[PDB]
């Protein structure tokens, strides 16, 4: 060696002062062999002190902090990390192009991530400067703006206590925010105002921070009901639509979010939005002055609904049982919203539907045995009839893999629900599915179809292999024909496919063959 | 097995109520004082609280892991608590209150639903690996098998079913023993009419039938299922293979040494121990392969309850606090939680940080 | 509907002659609603030509073909197609900022798709457009020179036999671009270049193709030969390092890319070439003059090596059976290239070792139970220390999470070449990975360990999961600690590793509940 | 199961050398003429090709699957030809020139090795499910099983051994079976000392020997390996049920209808048919379930070759041309390939144009 490399790249620094160009490249190599991790990196910092003081060399200079903030030694970190954390400081205010702000705000977050863990560090660090590198982060020009999201981020992730005394200020900059066209901005906006219940002292063991979290909460979805009765009541539509996609992004942020103190959930208020806000599918709207607009809108509304139930299911986990009827009433409604062809083409509406069954999958990976899906009434006899549908191939200009995502999201669907409810769920379910996949296994080996894609014939045979092992106690799984349908599928061109079928193989020897005696 | 622990309490209880002692050291790791828990009636919530129902009362008890006479609230019941078992994931409590069985929410304490389908007071209390279902033993000699997607998801018009009602055990249950998964585990019931039965949850079919000479007052199983250990009402445990609906155990599978009946089984994560409990006032601990005993302790009273388990970081960490307060739990018929390891990896980083990098050139 | 909504958005379309920035959002919400894919198609068509006649609108026109091209129904595509190709190539010359060339090059290449599977259009457009194309895409400015290859790209995958006239001229806009410091200026230069032997007739059933494509195989080897003899012999050693790196990743493209004739692939040359590559570790280079910075560059050279040698693997598959003694040879040898400490901070060399570990774990996929890996010899046994070394856990500043991405290479390895090779493998070897593994997942549920990422525990149980699926005939597995261990595990917070245990301990019921009488 | 077909030849081959017809239908589908195919000598390379060894000749005729007497280029063999097979991936061919196995690569063509370990003539050739082992049995009494690995990685100096030596059959090797799988398979071996034995090919052991009054010219098994069917001498397929090391078969298990030996089986995907060849010059078609004979095809002499298998869309397409043609087999001791449905998806392509459309903004 590490020395003789360090030594090297002071030496040869003398290119910079043109290999400039090459800098991160030799900046990667010196990371990958280790070297950082000290006369050799004392020099190295005096020449990147140097290098960021001049105004025409600041982002070798920079790229060298980088470095040093990456690998630096506990003892080094501890005795220059003042110092680097003045000079991002000092970057940060220099009206420079925003690609050297974002570099600065990338190598303040590697900095601020590791001097939170240093005790001694962290409080100096902490009272003595986050209150002065929060206010050059709000001063930052508005091209920048993103830029400054990020380090405002990094300020309210490590340093979260110091941020209390801004935290109103920080909100000004974030509400402006949310309400924004350009996605990467919009979504780190919703992560940057989803932590402000997380700011401040929080006493009484974070009581503090748990009333702000959820009055923050019940205004958002206050605020959420507000704008959804507006919407469902030209440019005034598109504006009160991207706030509401705001706002909703910002409540499923703070669903899904780490938190300091424990928190209580209103899961029937958002239950009750979430519901209220799918209601509407295609004929209340109706057609007359802005109405084709709400229309337009509508699909929207409902996928961020769908991303908010996927956020409070992510949040509350298998807590979420009694509710179940609810949400398995949902899917199969908004699988009937969106229902409407030639062979080929593609199915409109494909995205909300796709949103439905990851919704569906997710469900099944928290709630495990006990999601309650395909296993009786009018809803489970619905979402099933749809996936069937979705899942089935359609037996001149278009797509050789029409429709295949939909399928693709659908098998996973249903070989998740199949492998965690099989048992439970009854014979005529498994014989249909049998008889639909059977034929399509045997005949993706042997025109235009979903299953033209590598994915969905894994997810098929990721299907079969979920029947196999997951059957209904009175109805015995078809075992030959998948351990044909396996062997034909491990000799196909696809490297995924070919590969999960051998595992599968492997695992039906393992069905196949017994090692103990049954009972 | 990191420190597999003995979690043993009796019925006089003089100083203590409950102690926690290492299987290879015997060494008392922890120590609860403040009751007498009843039979079957022990429970480890959450890995972080200890319920305990109380012999005779209709409360039960609580302590946290690391504090001793951590007795503080109590669960009232409407009458005498006869079992208590709490799902593996810790979301929900069970409690054997006459013939009825409370469920209680730990996520916010409420009594979520009051199942009356026993016509005699509930014995024993069981959940499945997953925690999908829960099975319930009764001395009206009826063994119901309750989905926990039902029994939750009802409208309290309708009242809930069990999923599968087993009736072919002649005289009240005694122990109720449930495999590893949910849909597809196996469940061992042990009743007075010398009978051990293994059904299967899904199906509901009886998988198999052993008889005894003697009433079998506890059963259980490894988690591989190899073996079956029945403990009878003379002292006597026997083990059953389950790689061999009805058979007929007749007396080289029998372990010698208790003198009253043998009340708690429980085997080891690798099934070469076996921790039992009588009512002579001794747990011994017995290699599950030679039949011999490996250690023998004496308690101050008739073992009530008596299992092996993994330690966690609870029983290890002398600093560790539960990362929620227990609530309190309704007498009569959001959520509290943390809302929240997939952090940045190295390369995650480094190639964030290089794309910044050459996004500047 | 689809009539409405397009005569709304017909209609509400004087937003733009303010509702520019909405535009995106509009139209994907239409092309999700499917309501394209005609009277309202027309006057869509016509706006949007008229909006790309102006320079000052020509990003909603441009929006609006994009938008017509991907949804149009086969009729008005193929009357329109000529007029929109037209447009696209006039736009492509207007001096325009580089965002409109890089959104005219995607809308091209799009069309572009679409008018190949149409026989009587293919050919017009072929003969009467795709010379002028290419002829503006050559004449783009520099700072578009990035779109330009995309634009390339299309007319060579789609329009392989009319880009033969300008070929050698397409082959100068591409050797300038391979040895290029930008990553994926270099990527498109290398997947553009790799495309060169597919253009023109190729005639007698691609014969000329197939000559072609094999006299561009044996120059790069020859170059690639002598750039690696120069290397291994400061500005200038950074200019060999980037050509190498540019060229190796051509030929790597051009062996795991789609051809349309039949070739014949030199395996001895370029398994030759890469073991020459791979030869010199640490101690040929010295230390002298400028042997440091070969010494610094030296890792890069293995990397690009590696890489080849993945391209080469993908594209022979089992073939490659008779060389898998040098491959396995080849592994342990890189591996003990790049060894070398405090717990926490990080091992050096990591992402070389993460690399040999890939090759590893496709060459077990391409190879199935053939791959002959830890099956014996002193090749297999330095792989498995290896192995067991990079997934052991070291038993302030630092990560918490550790040497945990080299940890998950070596697992996700291990657990392959376990499922596919178990019952080969010796039984010490089993014994070994039992002694290891149960432990560690016993207590990963109960510091800086690489276990702390969720992933690492997901590729832990993967690798449990395999040794209880594919044992030892002679060496029974643990099944009881697995199932303590599947079980502790579907307790966790994490989602995927309680998901993934849940699945593991469906197939471990199927593992310990029998269907049939064993034998 | 889109259309299984039965691949059937005969001795004289009068008019036509094979046979292609559909099981439920009995159409000849596709038929091929030129020479009189041996027993065990039909082969099915790579899906696309048909590879006939020619009965008491040195050499290997080839046909493509959509053309008449396509018979084009011999692979010529230093000796007779006594069977011949392919890996079901298709790179490989193996011959049992005399007593000694050519193996060639299909990519180049090449004679890979000569394997020289049988001292009496090679009867039968067999690959596992994913061509990683092939097991070869001769008139030497012996079943050797060889890690196409091994095979491949020998210097020529160190000669390949079997991974496998099976020496426990007492007469010639008549068929062998192999299971789905690689070192998981099981193999199926039948001889003319009345024995069938069923193996492991990882641990080498043997699991089951069965034994009957008449010696088995043919085996085969099921692909839930269910059932297991002999071919005796006699005319007498023999069903044993794999569900109950030395067994041994005794006489409602049994078909009835053939005269003379029964010299192939082939079990039906769903394993609901079966399909066998005599030599009483007929192949007959039976409901496994029944036992009853569906269905009896005659033909021109002994039947040396039949089986059922999955048509390929090569015999379903009549346009069909192999991708690859055959190499020049070498007589004596880079890569030709196709380099490399990936396809970028819809919402691929549409987040791509609207992540550059946002760029533009």
């Amino acid at each position: 060696g590490p020395r003789l490399r360090l030594l090297l790249l002071e030496s040869v620094s003398g290119l910079l002062q043109r290999s400039a160009p090459h800098l991160p490249g030799l900046m990667c190599l010196l990371r990958l062999h280790g070297s950082v991790g000290l006369s050799a990196l004392g020099a190295l910092v005096s020449l990147s002190n140097a290098r960021l003081s001049s105004i025409k060399t600041r982002f070798e200079g920079l790229c060298l902090l980088s470095l040093l903030v990456g690998e630096s030694p506990t003892e080094l970190f501890q005795q220059h990390c003042v110092s680097w954390l003045r000079s991002i400081q000092q970057v940060l205010q220099t009206q420079d192009p925003p690609a050297t702000m974002e570099l600065a705000v990338a190598v303040l977050r590697d900095l601020l991530r590791y001097a939170a863990q240093l005790p001694a560090l962290f409080r100096d660090i902490s009272m003595n400067h986050l209150p002065g590198l929060l206010t050059s982060l709000l001063g930052l020009r508005p091209e920048c703006e993103q830029s400054a999201l990020e380090g405002m981020k990094a300020c309210m992730t490590y340093f979260p206590r110091a941020c209390g005394s801004l935290k109103g200020k920080l909100a000004s900059f974030f509400l402006s925010r949310v309400d924004a066209l350009s996605p990467q901005l919009q979504q780190l906006a919703c992560e940057c105002y989803s932590r402000l219940p997380s700011l401040g002292a929080g006493f009484s063991q974070g009581l503090k921070h748990t009333e702000s979290w959820e009055q923050e909460l019940h205004s958002l979805l206050a605020s959420l009901h507000t704008l959804l009765g507006a919407l469902y009541e030209a440019h005034v539509l598109l504006q009160l639509r991207q706030r509401f996609s705001g706002l909703a992004r910002c409540l499923g942020l703070m669903l899904s979010s780490e938190f300091g103190a424990p928190v209580s959930v209103p899961v029937q208020e958002i239950l009750d939005f979430i519901c209220r806000t799918l209601s509407v599918s295609s004929k209340n709207i109706s057609l007359h002055g802005d109405g084709p607009l709400r229309l337009l809108l509508l699909p929207s509304i409902h996928l961020e609904a769908l991303d908010l139930l996927s956020a409070l299911i992510l949040a509350c986990g298998s807590r979420l049982l009694r509710f179940g009827i609810l949400i398995g009433r949902l899917l199969p409604q908004v699988l009937n919203s969106w229902s409407i062809l030639s062979p080929g083409q593609e199915r409109p509406y494909s995205t909300v539907r796709t949103k439905v069954y990851a919704i569906l999958e997710l469900w099944v990976q928290v709630c495990g045995a006990s999601a309650g899906m395909l296993q009786g009434g009018a809803s489970g006899e619905a979402l099933l009839t749809h996936l069937l549908s979705d899942i089935s191939p359609p037996a001149r200009k278009g797509d050789s893999n029409a429709n295949s995502d939909v399928c693709a999201a659908a098998l996973r669907g249903l070989s998740r629900t199949i492998l965690m409810c099989g048992p439970l769920i009854k014979e005529e379910t498994h014989r249909r599915l049998h008889d639909l996949v059977l034929p399509l296994v045997m005949g993706v080996q042997q025109g235009s179809s979903p299953y033209t894609s590598s994915r969905c014939r894994r997810e098929l045979y990721c299907l079969l292999l979920a029947l196999l092992l997951a059957p209904s106690p009175r109805c015995p799984p078809p075992l030959a024909c998948a351990l044909q349908a396996f062997s034909l599928g491990q000799r196909e061109d696809s490297l995924e496919v070919s590969s999960f079928c051998s595992e599968a193989l492997v695992t039906c020897a393992a069905l196949t063959h017994p090692r103990v005696p049954p009972l | 097995a990191p420190m597999e622990v003995a979690v043993c309490t009796d019925s006089a209880a003089p100083m203590w109520s409950c102690i926690v002692w290492e299987l290879h050291s015997g060494a008392n790791l922890l120590t609860y004082r403040g009751g007498q828990a009843g039979p079957r009636g022990l429970a480890l919530l959450n890995g972080e609280y200890l319920l305990a129902a109380q012999l005779g009362k209709n409360y039960i008890s609580a302590w946290e892991l690391q504090r001793k006479d951590q007795l503080q609230q109590k669960i009232m019941c409407p009458g005498p608590v006869t079992c208590l078992t709490a799902s593996p994931n810790g979301l929900y409590v069970l409690a054997g209150v006459a013939e009825s069985i409370h469920l209680w929410e730990v996520s916010t304490g409420n009594l979520l639903v009051i199942l009356s389908r026993h016509y005699q007071d509930v014995s024993c209390l069981q959940f499945t690996g997953d925690s999908s279902h829960f099975i319930s033993g009764g001395k009206d000699c009826l063994v119901l098998v309750w989905s926990l997607c039902s029994v939750l998801q009802a409208d309290p018009s309708r009242i809930p079913a069990p999923r599968h009602v087993w009736s072919h055990h002649a005289l009240p249950i005694t122990d109720l023993h449930c495999g590893f998964g949910g849909p597809l585990a196996r469940v061992a019931t042990s009743s007075l009419d010398q009978t051990v039965k293994l059904w299967e949850v899904s199906s509901g079919e009886l998988l198999l039938s052993v008889l005894f000479d003697v009433s079998i007052m506890a059963v259980t199983m490894d988690l591989a299922e190899h073996h079956m250990f029945c403990g009878g009402s003379e002292g006597s445990i026997f083990q059953v293979d389950l790689f061999t609906r009805e058979r007929s155990f007749h007396p080289g599978k029998v372990f010698k040494g208790h003198r009253n009946q043998v009340t708690c089984l429980s085997v080891s994560t690798d099934g070469s121990v076996l921790l039992s409990g009588s009512h002579d006032e001794t747990v011994r601990l017995w290699d599950v392969q030679s039949k011999q005993c490996i250690r023998t302790v004496a308690l101050k009273g008739p073992v009530t309850n008596a299992a092996i388990l993994l330690a966690p970081v609870s029983m290890l960490s002398s600093d560790f606090r539960p990362s929620l307060p227990l609530p309190h739990f309704n007498k009569h018929l959001q959520d509290q939680l943390r809302v929240r390891d997939e952090v940045r990896n190295l390369r995650k980083i480094n190639r964030d940080l290089f794309d910044f990098s050459t996004r500047f050139i």
